[PDB]
């Protein structure tokens, strides 16, 4: 008799496959066994991984019912871990705390349909941005996106994803808008980047979010954009003096706007 | 006014009755004969097959 | 090991000394090794439908007995590849032979074994880890768009005794190697899968997300969904003209598989010329459509067996990319030509036909093809949900609605975008006849609409009601006369004209109407139905009152409002952003309300 | 009981389409069920389509692909297809061949019944009499179904005949002024609609009554042939042995006719009328006529076959022979469907021959027949008045014409238009009918005897 | 090359219509060519239709009359039909079998090419976008032909399809912002038609560039099975090897289909519709799909089959399966011919599927597509108005309906109607189209964008 459309042999192979994948996910998001509640909640499947077995042994156990062999329940339980691992990996440099991880797990498990959850959509958007930036080459679009996604990962680690923080929603929307905008709309890319750095409550958003070299490169990018169409070499030297700033800042952008208005009068 | 309306209605009634008679004595019989012929010819096609 | 040819009759060979051969097994007939498939067994003789021209095949010719059925090589290299009906790569044939002819018995590999592929294993895997069929054990950077996820073949399983490190590997290099029951199976990046076998999935889930074509009529009145099963007429002006390329350029789908079952010569040339030149905006860059499209080209003069297997090859590739977690939109250029191939092969086999000469199993074959569509929780441990959305094109003789292929289609497909010959003659494109065309996915799409486009469902209901009322009123207007119409009937007729000419009429060659976003569709329909409701309110309320309002009064007062509603279709999403279009439609609604307030 | 061992043959003489022609068979039995093992171990079922001498032509349920001579084995079970029937298969989902697809266990048989059954004795059948309420006003109040009637639903492709079938399955029951069961058979039903049926019945909580047989479009067609016979064997067990009033809904008999055509072509028989078997009338009669009340047993089997009229042609062989065999018709209209009325059941062309036996005092109510007749008359007059208004204009209409138009609108908006999950008891349907009849004054209700108007018209 | 001596068999085992079944054949080769020496020395040729062990069902091109068993000597050439092809085949007349009938010598082969043709890789087939200015406004204006297209002429008995084909042949030329070489394949054309075409080519001075294949009505009817392929083979040689822009005319695909049906019925194959072989689609496709351009080459093969629709039925299997393959159809109407219009091209059912990419700015003109679309729309509406007038009378027609009727009259009088020797450039055809569209006000030309109405209407 077919189960879920698969021949029973394939179903009982999929059961052991899911068990192995759950074990791998646990080893990935918690090699040190810090997440004790999660370990307890999944202990019935990780028993077959902590203790060493053969593939055929676990398959036989599943065929005899010793293993948890409800492939739908196993699929749900594995999807929870997979989503948690996606959250952990998407912010891999900006790891979060244990209590936050466990709260996110609990909200997952409570969710009726985790695949359709708004949590899943937010993770998809974050993975979209990260995948775009994994092999991206330097350009104002890509640099602004990298900085904005680093700060987005920081906020995600701070507040998780189950809480629809307004700042995180703004970061998602602005990052996606910048991503979708054409590479030739340079003025619009700079407009959105400067609007973000303006609307962030923190006066200097990227103080600790980015390495120093990238902060200086961002400052250089803004200075270079301000450079063309400057009526005086003195104003260009003032731009160079502003270039001494270690990182972008609201006041730095205001100084750029001040010089821009000076040139507006002078031009 | 009554007699003018009377003449106009007489003409319109004659025209509309002519239309109805033309339909039910020329057009509908034509289509019925066409349908009978089509049914017979499809029967012939089935017989040949 | 190998039999001999006993007789030949067109594509139907009969090979002797085939005692142990299996049904639908592949064989190589002749000294040129023409591909053939065993379709019948009689003692020690096997009848073989040959996939190439059999001219020159003589009795006594060897018949090599390969042990596998008609199967496709699924792996890196499918994307951007143009394939014959049986997976033969036309571009590779041209490059290798340096001639414009397809040599008989050509045996070039479907997937090139010389291209170095950037392979990155799933980092969490290791030696000894348990894996099963469908497990994504590595990812190949096929191109900038499609990340080719290397999945363990279904019906394969075991403990990974070796996983290759990240690097560059051929399509023939052994990339993974796993042991089960002591037997070691070595897997490269290409897996061979029979075309006639349904690729297994964990669970076929309901389809609950629209598959947006570019047309307002199709998106609103007769929605399609991801994993849907649609039937579309192959009439000229519509179909291949806009809908196929519109689905290609932009839609919810992540991959396109396009199979030319019985395409005409120059029309297939048109497809093969246009597709490699279409581009799409992805992550702010214009990228070729070939980066996520594959074509299975099968011209009408190619062998009928290939024409029969073309649909199966296409749907198998679509299923393969569905298992990856992608949403593959498949287009069958003609299931009618497929049915013609089935009829011809049945006649050659001397089987008893059903009505109109088709084999009595035509419905079964159409079901086996269409039902392979759907949204699925793909096999394999890494959770993912793919879908295959089949759009099968039908073209009955003389637009016959009782054509056995069309009748068999309508009992399977959930969507059917029927053809109005009158609209086509009038040059009303799309020529969908909204009175018999249907879509059974509206109920499933209620959940999506009541959350994303909450106000759209009543608009669609009122639009359908208005169109049916116009259909009922036009018979009477033409049979008797237009003088006896009530005011509400006039509102219905003129609003139906408005909707038909400027909401259901979409020219797909213009920069502004090539693809109509669903926000544009729902906004336009909202404006038209708001005008309908408010005008009917005016005429009804002022009825039985001294200051009576009639359709003529409304039309004369606000010809500008009607003109603006008519020009609503001209909004161009590319330059008139979504916010701009929504604001303009809100302004039109405000003007309508103000003008009716002045009238009232 | 069959004690003798089963014989397994490797003597496969040929393979042709879906048929495996085996040779050297020991006394082959026609219609025998035979389990064949492919060279790679895949197991398939088959039925002996034809027998001759020592040969046996086994139509394999699945395809013949992969089957070969010299290695494919074939074990002859020694008996025709017998299904295990019990009361526990009420609340289960089975495929076309009876294998559960709800992840439950195999049926623990109370009996092993031959699916082909036997014709109910005419002298033992009894006139259906009382009513089975479907909760749908358009057929409770105007086309009511008697306990033992066979009343098909006619529709075309794309109309909501499957949704109406699901609604009837969820709402069907006795008038009630645990002896009711439903046997739902779905044939050639695509995966989306099969999932719709299964999930709907499971969710709405009526599964305790429903035995569901699902034959998907891509499941074997011989399974489609044997699906209605499985369903009706279960219905006969539940009705004539367990004594409960069963309602059998057989969905898309057009798909069953297509499967019959395929099997006929497999037998190498020449096509009959319009490409269908010549004996299709007998086969449809065999299916439908397994219904009705019987003498000395308190159970019954009502039937509601559902048809997809191809090309909307009432002269097509399937609807034609169904009307010849059955006792009514419920028309699903494309015009009402386009106008967005649900259920789009047209009450003018529809009919229920045995409505009179299903209504009246003690069965539904005193005024059921009169209300139904008056509603039909007023509906027809309303359609006529709409046609007239379309020519003369609204002003030229008299007061009675306006009343008839109002009744037509409110009848299509309140009586017909129901909503999928609106279950109306027949008393509720009659109350709505009286609300609609109270549009007219007592005098224009000429088809309702004054004895009934004096009692039900007021209020 | 084949050096082994050929085998001659006096072993004829049966004669049945056009078929000659031989036995005891040493390794029969399918599609092999056989030379039958009759008892009286008459030499005929045939093609092996099928082989079964030592049997061979030859199909004689010249007919089996006079053939006897025990004395007819069938010498098996050991190879498929490889016709000789040379550039000097232009300006020659051959019968259906390729032999000279102009009193010239046999073709001195430049090469030996298989008549079945060599399939062309779709990856390297150029899409034809060059318009052919046939000079016929009914084709140029609304059903334009692109160089490399397959577009038949659907007609019936007694209509001037031969005259239209001759006009296209003598007027075909590219649009002015390389002269065509004509290859002719007459199948079943009476002496009058063949003489007409030959005289038309000689009179117009094109005979040096015309190669005729004549299979008159009196000629054998199995010979016309190879007559088109031969022609097409030559076309291919002239087009893809000699770099010549070829135009292939195939006079009667209906007669070729009748020959196919004759051979099929002789073979007792399972028939298709109307008795035609089930494989008529593939046999017709192998002929039609040989048109078009290819990469690297400079020549092309424009293909213009001509069909005689039986009973004027465009649903007949021959025209039906020709529409499925060829890219459009030019449709000659019996009503227009009866009304003395020439060319009697009915533009409603005819279309050219490669017109969209052949017309437009740069190719012909900006307004071509819009003018054609609006002319077609107005013509269809005028035909509907005429049908309505025939029933209700002209006095009930509105002003716009009278405008549509006037457009229809002037369209069939000025646009479709045309002298047999008058070639209207595409620009003159479009000017006539605009003069006819100006009958309507700009508000009624719905299918023409305002950007073009403002530029071309006011003139």
């Amino acid at each position: 008799i077919k189960m879920g459309g698969l021949t029973s042999e394939q179903y009982h192979s999929q059961v052991v496959g899911k068990i192995g994948y759950i074990a791998r996910c646990m080893q990935t998001i918690d090699p040190e066994n810090n997440l004790k509640k999660i370990r307890e909640d999944y202990q019935d499947v990780l028993i077959w991984a902590e203790k060493n077995y053969r593939f055929e042994e676990i398959l036989e156990a599943s065929k005899s019912g010793k293993c948890p062999n409800d492939l739908d329940a196993l699929s749900r339980r594995s999807l929870i871990l997979q989503e948690l691992l996606r959250l952990v990996s998407s912010i891999s440099p900006f790891k979060m705390k244990l209590d936050l991880i466990e709260s996110q797990y609990e909200k997952m498990k409570q969710h009726v349909n985790l695949w359709k959850s708004d949590y899943h959509v937010k993770l998809n958007q974050l993975n979209q941005l990260t995948d775009y930036l994994k092999n991206a080459a330097p350009t104002p679009k890509n640099n602004f996106l990298r900085a904005m996604t680093s700060v987005l990962q920081m906020q995600i680690a701070q507040y998780g994803i189950t809480e629809d923080n307004e700042g995180i929603n703004q970061l998602f929307k602005l990052g996606l808008h910048l991503l979708a905008m054409a590479n030739e709309k340079i003025d619009e890319q700079y407009h959105l980047f400067k609007g973000y750095v303006k609307d962030q409550p923190e006066e200097s958003p990227f103080e600790g979010i980015l390495p120093a070299e990238d902060q200086k490169i961002l400052v250089k990018t803004m200075i270079d954009y301000a450079m063309p169409k400057l009526s005086s070499k003195v104003l260009q030297d003032k731009l160079s003096a502003l270039s001494s700033s270690d990182v972008l800042t609201k006041t730095l952008l205001d100084s750029i706007d001040r010089i821009v208005k000076e040139n507006e009068k002078l031009n | 006014s009554l007699q003018t309306s009377f003449v106009t209605l007489d003409e319109a009634i004659k025209i509309t009755n002519r239309r109805v008679n033309a339909i039910e004595h020329v057009i509908i019989p034509r289509i019925e004969r066409t349908l009978a012929y089509i049914i017979t010819e499809l029967d012939e096609r089935e017989r040949e097959e | 090991t190998f039999g001999y040819v006993h007789g030949v009759s067109g594509p139907v060979v009969t090979a002797c000394d085939m005692a142990g051969a299996a049904m639908y097994e592949l064989v190589r007939v002749g000294h040129s090794e023409l591909v053939g498939e065993i379709i019948r067994l009689e003692g020690d003789m096997a009848t073989i439908q040959v996939y190439e021209e059999t001219s020159g095949v003589s009795v006594g010719d060897p018949v090599l007995r390969t042990g596998k059925p008609l199967s496709v090589e699924l792996g890196p290299g499918i994307m951007g590849a143009i394939f014959d009906g049986i997976q033969r790569p036309l571009s590779d044939i041209s490059s290798q032979t340096q001639s414009i002819y397809i040599p008989r018995g050509v045996n070039v590999s479907a997937l090139s074994r010389d291209i170095k592929w950037e392979f990155i294993p799933s980092k969490n895997l290791r030696v000894g880890s348990h894996i099963t069929g469908g497990d994504i054990y590595g990812i190949v950077n096929e191109n900038s768009l499609i990340k080719h996820k290397i999945m363990l073949p279904p019906r394969s399983r075991g403990s990974v005794t070796y996983i290759a490190p990240p690097g560059n590997y051929d399509a023939s290099d052994v990339v993974l190697e796993l042991e089960f029951e002591g037997v070691k199976e070595k897997l490269s990046m290409v897996q061979v899968w029979p075309v006639r076998q349904v690729r297994p999935v964990t669970e076929k889930l309901p389809a609950n997300h629209p598959l947006l074509t570019g047309q307002r009529v199709l998106d609103a009145l007769f929605p399609c969904v991801q994993g849907g099963t649609t039937a579309i007429p192959g009439a000229f002006g519509c179909g291949k003209t806009v809908i196929s390329q519109s689905l290609s350029k932009y839609s919810n789908s992540d991959v396109i598989i396009y199979v030319g079952c019985g395409e005409r010569g120059n029309e297939m040339s048109e497809v093969l010329r246009d597709f490699p030149e279409l581009t799409m905006e992805v992550d702010g860059k214009v990228e070729s459509i070939m980066k996520r499209t594959a074509l299975v080209a099968n011209t009408s003069n190619m062998p009928v067996a290939a024409r029969e297997a073309s649909i199966y090859t296409g749907i198998t590739l679509s299923e393969y990319f569905r298992d990856m977690g992608y949403h593959v939109s498949m287009m069958a250029d003609s299931t009618s030509r497929w049915a013609e191939a089935l009829r011809e092969i049945s006649g050659r086999l001397a089987e008893m036909p059903a009505d109109s000469g088709y084999p009595a199993y035509l419905g079964a074959r159409l079901a086996s093809f269409y039902e392979r569509a759907g949204r699925v929780k793909c096999l394999g441990n890494p959770e993912r949900e793919g879908s295959v959305s089949i759009v099968g094109a039908v073209s009955p003789p003389g637009g016959d609605f009782s054509d056995p292929v069309t009748s068999a289609t309508l009992g399977i497909v959930q969507v059917f975008w029927g053809l109005d010959k009158k609209l086509a003659q009038r040059k009303h494109f799309p020529s969908v006849n909204w009175l018999i065309s249907y879509s059974k996915y509206m109920r499933a799409l209620d959940e999506y609409y009541d959350k994303h486009f909450t106000e759209f469902v009543p608009l669609r209901t009122k639009a359908k009601e208005i169109l049916q009322e116009e259909e009922d009123l036009a018979e009477i207007v033409q049979l008797v006369g237009k003088a006896s119409l009530a005011e509400t009937d006039k509102i219905t007729l003129e609003v139906a004209k408005l909707i038909k000419d400027d909401f259901l009429q979409q020219n797909g060659y213009t920069p502004y109407d090539r693809f109509c976003p669903f926000y544009k569709t729902v906004g336009m329909l909202s404006n038209m139905i708001s005008f309908y409701d408010m005008a009917r309110r005016a005429v009804e309320t002022t009825a039985q009152s001294d200051n009576k309002i009639t359709w003529s009064i409304i039309r004369e007062h606000m010809g500008e409002i009607l003109y603006k509603l008519s020009s609503m279709k001209f909004k161009d999403p590319v330059k008139d952003g979504e916010a701009k279009i929504k604001a303009d439609y809100a302004q039109l609604l405000e003007d309508m309300q103000n003008a009716f307030r002045s009238l009232e | 009981y069959l004690s003798q061992p089963r014989l397994t043959y490797k003597t496969v003489s040929g393979v042709n389409g879906p048929l495996v022609i085996l040779d050297h068979v020991k006394f082959p039995r026609y219609a025998e069920i035979v389990h064949l093992t492919l060279p790679d171990g895949t197991k398939r079922s088959g039925q002996v389509l034809e027998v001759s001498g020592s040969k046996a032509v086994v139509q394999v349920f699945e395809g013949t692909s992969g089957i070969d001579a010299k290695k494919t084995s074939c074990e002859f079970t020694g008996d025709i297809l017998r299904t295990p029937v019990s009361e526990d298969m009420l609340g289960r989902v089975f495929n076309g061949s009876g294998k559960p697809i709800d992840r439950g266990p195999v049926v623990l048989a109370e009996d092993f019944l031959d699916i082909m059954g036997q014709p109910i004795n005419p002298q033992c059948r009894i006139y259906p009499e009382e009513m089975i309420q479907t909760g749908i006003s358009a057929i409770d109040g105007m086309n009511s179904i008697a306990r033992g009637q066979k009343i098909p639903i006619f529709s075309a492709a794309g109309l909501p005949h499957n949704e109406i079938a699901a609604q009837i399955c969820r709402q069907a029951g006795l008038v009630k002024k645990e002896n009711f069961a439903i046997v739902f058979a779905a044939m050639g039903v695509n995966m989306e609609t099969a999932r719709f049926f299964k999930s709907d019945f499971e969710e709405n909580g009526s599964m305790d009554n429903v035995c569901l047989f699902l034959n998907l479009a891509n499941d074997p067609t011989i399974e489609r042939i044997i699906t209605p016979r499985l369903a009706l064997t279960t219905a006969e067990f539940l009705a004539y042995q367990c004594e409960k009033h069963v309602l059998v809904i057989l969905t898309d008999m057009s798909s069953y006719a297509e499967a019959l055509r395929e099997v006929s072509a497999a037998r190498e028989e020449v096509p009959g009328r319009r490409g269908f078997p010549g004996y299709m009338y007998t086969d449809l009669a065999t299916i439908y006529e397994r219904a009705g009340r019987v003498e000395g047993r308190n159970g019954s089997i009502t039937q509601i076959p559902i048809l997809t009229m191809p090309n909307d042609d009432i002269t097509h062989p399937i609807p034609d022979l169904t009307g010849y065999i059955t006792e009514g018709q419920i028309y699903v209209d494309r015009q009402l469907h386009n106008r967005q009325i649900y259920p789009p059941i047209n009450v003018l062309p529809s009919l229920s021959r045995l409505m009179k036996s299903a209504i009246g005092e003690g069965m539904t109510r005193k005024d059921h027949a009169d209300v139904s007749n008056q509603l039909y008359a007023c509906y027809a007059i309303g359609k006529d008045v709409q046609a007239m208004k379309a020519v003369v204009g609204e002003e030229a209409l008299t007061s009675d014409d306006l009343l008839y138009l109002e009744f037509l609108q409110k009848f299509e908006k309140n009586f017909i238009t129901q909503g999928p999950y609106e279950n109306r008891t027949v008393y509720e349907t009659l109350d709505i009918g009286w609300q609609l009849l109270r549009i007219f004054p007592k005098e224009m209700l000429k088809r309702i005897p004054q004895s009934t108007l004096s009692e039900f018209y007021p209020r």
